[PDB]
């Protein structure tokens, strides 16, 4: 079905893009034990990722005028590209094991804020 | 909320889409869209447990870990064996 | 020939020792590829193990007391024991992917370091 | 090359092998002991080359990938279609 169909072939490509975005080097000297952990990186970029393509998926098929619909989807994308960082956490626990964390908090919070915008664009219509 | 309310009006009182120009299309594709946004509660709302119960587990392992006075004493015992 | 088969039978006890020296443990957590890449480690450590022994067995051919011969060969394996390192470049290149990579580079510029001795060495014989 | 040439000249001088100890043996097994070092230049340079290569072809795929301004409109082509 055609509103379906678009939301699951846009989810994709949007969550790719995210993703990309999220890409550096850590360099570990002198050390035995090194642990890596990105858990609900995936998941809250995923979350994420498939409700930004409902918020521009929604207004694309209510409104006509094709050029418009462009307009309000880009405002939407540059949003999300500022105001998002990233920790990592390096926990030495020993002399000889450390733990390199990625954290999802600054995703979760932002993910907060584009819920509020979801709902207040459908109580809009 | 109250506070989240004027950073999408401001964008719709832009060039963009105006008030005149919603088409207030109330259908069968409205309902389908009101229990998609209950599963985003859903979906997103156990995730934020999770993260919390986390959260407050790395905080409670340090907390049971009892700190004394001296952290050296402990190595007294199996040197005498 | 005599010379040859004391070099060639040096060269795996030694090159084993090495070897043990290079034994650690990375722990991952939640992660999908793993790319583990320790390229020219064997490469550099046949080198070294096999330039070490040349020292030692060209002083215990010439020189005659095999005490004497014993305390300078010993003298050359504590010299490789210290002063020697090893980086692990833990590259995180997606959310889902890391690479874990062993650099020889340690070991490659101790290599130039014990070439010169070898050089200064035969110069001195 | 002066640099190292005190680092075994030291050693030397402990109580090792002195000057006066040296056998200055020079027959058949010296020139066989040239060869080997001279093959020692060619398979360790070899693998000098070998890092070499790969340090600067680490760096070459991030030079010639080209960073943008802003890392976020390579997805909006797509979406519109």
């Amino acid at each position: 079905m055609s509103f379906e169909e678009k939301v699951e072939s846009l989810h994709p490509a949007i969550f790719e893009q995210l993703s990309s975005e999220f890409e550096q080097q850590i360099e570990v000297i002198d050390c035995e034990n090194i642990t890596i952990d990105t858990s609900h990186i995936t998941a809250a970029l995923s979350i994420q990722a498939f409700v930004t393509t409902m918020i521009i998926v929604a207004t694309q098929l209510v409104i006509a005028d094709e050029d418009l619909a462009d307009a309000v989807a880009s405002e939407i994308l540059i949003l999300d590209s500022s105001q998002i960082k990233k920790r990592t956490i390096i926990k030495i626990i020993n002399s000889r094991n450390i733990k390199i964390t990625l954290s999802a908090d600054e995703i979760i919070t932002f993910v907060q804020i584009l819920l509020q915008v979801l709902n207040s664009i459908l109580s809009e219509l | 909320d109250p506070m989240t309310k004027m950073l999408v009006q401001n964008i719709f009182s832009k060039h963009g889409v105006t008030k005149d120009k919603m088409k207030k299309v109330s259908d069968e594709e409205k309902e389908m869209l009101l229990n998609l946004v209950k599963d985003l509660q859903a979906k997103s709302q156990a995730l934020i447990e999770n993260q919390k119960k986390k959260k407050e587990e790395a905080a409670a392992q340090e907390q049971k870990n009892t700190k004394p006075l001296s952290r050296r004493e402990q190595l007294i015992e199996q040197i005498r064996q």
